[PDB]
């Protein structure tokens, strides 16, 4: 890790800009997790499932 | 032994932040300026802890 | 020769922290966490918010109902009815009589 | 400031700057602004900067 | 506004007030001198991160199972 850094130490664009992306990384850290227990209408999942297999009005 | 036991059972816990520790060390013995990091050495010769030192 | 039961010093020396207190160590150590903590700014804010929370969310859901739900969207209309008291769109926005 | 200093390998003194073979140093020498790379120190030996303190 | 007895602590006569003890030979041992047994924690801070970590993350790895 020592030699990648000291060649990061001697980039000029990219040692202030690769890093932007990586607040992406938690955002979908954070994301996952409140979509592992949210609460929906039963309603609507049954009626409008999303990506789920036999929907005809996606065509099968 | 119960020694090895203790290693080969708390080997996959101790390893997670490994990589992360030794990536910010090597990126602190890198990116930082070498007097910063000869004060430090310096302040821990002295007992104190540069961490807060610095914070202070 | 004394007749009496002479007391040691470290126990004069221990003593002597609790006899030596003033009147300001007392009020100001001992009123700090309490007007932090006190019916004033947090133990009263809290408190006092609870009781309008429920009063809105027994007018609009229902105590039963309310726990019946699960804490997250319990605390969900919980942040609603405090926001709906702290508003109080019916009093002008102000908290008096 | 302070003092450049060879000394016998080993453990280095907690506050001295090392100063490896690529080392690059900006100073000032009979009133000449110069740089001075380190090339080939010698072995069982390492240079260090000592501030004063 | 107040008479000066009030002020000046005596109405006729003012008392001698007993002198504070001292305690030759060891540290004053009051409310306020307490900071030389007990200073700030400064010998686990490192110990302090470290468990810090370990306990966001198992409780982030229990929290999202119980959910899950
Ligand atoms: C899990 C596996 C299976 C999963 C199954 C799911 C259930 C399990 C759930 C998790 C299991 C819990 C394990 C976690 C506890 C643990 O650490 O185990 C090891 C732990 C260490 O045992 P040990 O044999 O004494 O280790 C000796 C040395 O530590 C050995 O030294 P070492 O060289 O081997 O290193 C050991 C390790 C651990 O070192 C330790 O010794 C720590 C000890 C902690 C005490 C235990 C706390 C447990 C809390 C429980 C809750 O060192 C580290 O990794 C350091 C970690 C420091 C934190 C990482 C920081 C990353 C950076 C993040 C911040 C970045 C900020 C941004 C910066 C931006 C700058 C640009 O085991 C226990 O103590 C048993 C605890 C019960
Ligand atoms: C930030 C708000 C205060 C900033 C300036 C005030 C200040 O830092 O004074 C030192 C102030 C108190 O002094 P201290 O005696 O060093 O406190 C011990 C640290 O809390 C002990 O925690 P630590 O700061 O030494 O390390 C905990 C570590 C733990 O890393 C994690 O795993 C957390 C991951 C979060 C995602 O988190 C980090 O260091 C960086 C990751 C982001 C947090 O420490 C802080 O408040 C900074 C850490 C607080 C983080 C959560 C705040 C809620
Ligand atoms: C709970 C115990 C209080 C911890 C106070 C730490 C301390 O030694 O006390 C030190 C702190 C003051 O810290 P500073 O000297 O850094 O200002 O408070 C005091 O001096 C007296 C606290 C009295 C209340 C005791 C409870
Ligand atoms: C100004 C408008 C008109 C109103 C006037 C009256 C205002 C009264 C309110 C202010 C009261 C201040 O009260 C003040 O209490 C302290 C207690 O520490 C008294 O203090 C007195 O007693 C202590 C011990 O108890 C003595 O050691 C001290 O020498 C003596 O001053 C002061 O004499 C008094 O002045
Ligand atoms: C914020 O503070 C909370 C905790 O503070 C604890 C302070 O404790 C200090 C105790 O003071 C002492 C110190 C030494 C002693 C002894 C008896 C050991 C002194 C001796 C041996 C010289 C007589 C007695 C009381
Ligand atoms: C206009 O006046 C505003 C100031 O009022 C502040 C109120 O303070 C509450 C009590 O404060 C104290 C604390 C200690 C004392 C002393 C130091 C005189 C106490 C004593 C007699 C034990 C030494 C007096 C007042
Ligand atoms: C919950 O809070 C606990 C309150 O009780 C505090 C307990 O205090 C007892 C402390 O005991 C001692 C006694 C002596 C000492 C010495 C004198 C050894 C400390 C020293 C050498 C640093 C002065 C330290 C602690």
């Amino acid at each position: 890790f020592y030699n990648l850094y000291n060649f990061v130490r001697i980039g000029r664009v990219s040692k202030y800009v690769c890093w932007l992306s990586l607040p992406l990384v938690f955002q979908r850290m954070w994301m996952k997790n409140r979509a592992t227990g949210m609460e929906y209408d039963i309603d609507l999942e049954n009626y409008a499932p999303f990506e789920a297999k036999k929907n005809p009005m996606h065509g099968h | 032994s119960l020694a090895k036991v203790w290693m080969y059972a708390s080997w996959i816990p101790r390893g997670i932040p490994k990589a992360m520790a030794n990536e910010l060390s090597s990126a602190a013995a890198a990116l930082a300026h070498p007097e910063a990091i000869a004060r430090v050495a310096q302040l821990e010769s002295q007992g104190k802890n540069p961490y807060r030192v610095a914070r202070a | 020769a004394p007749l009496y039961p002479v007391l040691s010093q470290a126990s004069l020396y221990k003593r002597h922290f609790f006899k030596n207190i003033k009147l300001f160590h007392v009020v100001f150590y001992v009123g700090a966490p309490c007007v932090t903590f006190g019916t004033a700014a947090w133990s009263g804010s809290n408190r006092n918010s609870r009781e309008a929370i429920f009063m809105v969310i027994e007018e609009r859901h229902g105590w039963d109902n309310f726990k019946k739900l699960s804490s997250h969207q319990q605390g969900v209309i919980m942040q609603e009815a405090a926001q709906e008291s702290l508003l109080a769109r019916n009093k002008g926005e102000l908290h008096l009589p | 400031t302070g003092c450049v200093a060879s000394f016998p390998e080993g453990d280095v003194p907690p506050g001295a700057v090392e100063c490896l073979p690529g080392q690059v140093i900006r100073t000032k020498v009979n009133g000449e602004d110069v740089m001075l790379e380190i090339d080939e120190v010698d072995p069982g030996y390492q240079v260090c900067w000592f501030k004063p303190d | 506004p107040l008479p000066n007895a009030v002020v000046q602590g005596y109405t006729s006569v003012r008392g001698p007030k007993r002198p504070l003890d001292h305690f030759y030979g060891r540290t004053p041992l009051n409310i306020d001198t307490l900071w030389h047994w007990v200073k700030f924690p400064h010998r686990y801070d490192n110990l302090r991160f470290a468990v810090c970590f370990w306990a966001f993350l198992v409780s982030a790895h229990f929290a999202n199972k119980k959910q899950r």
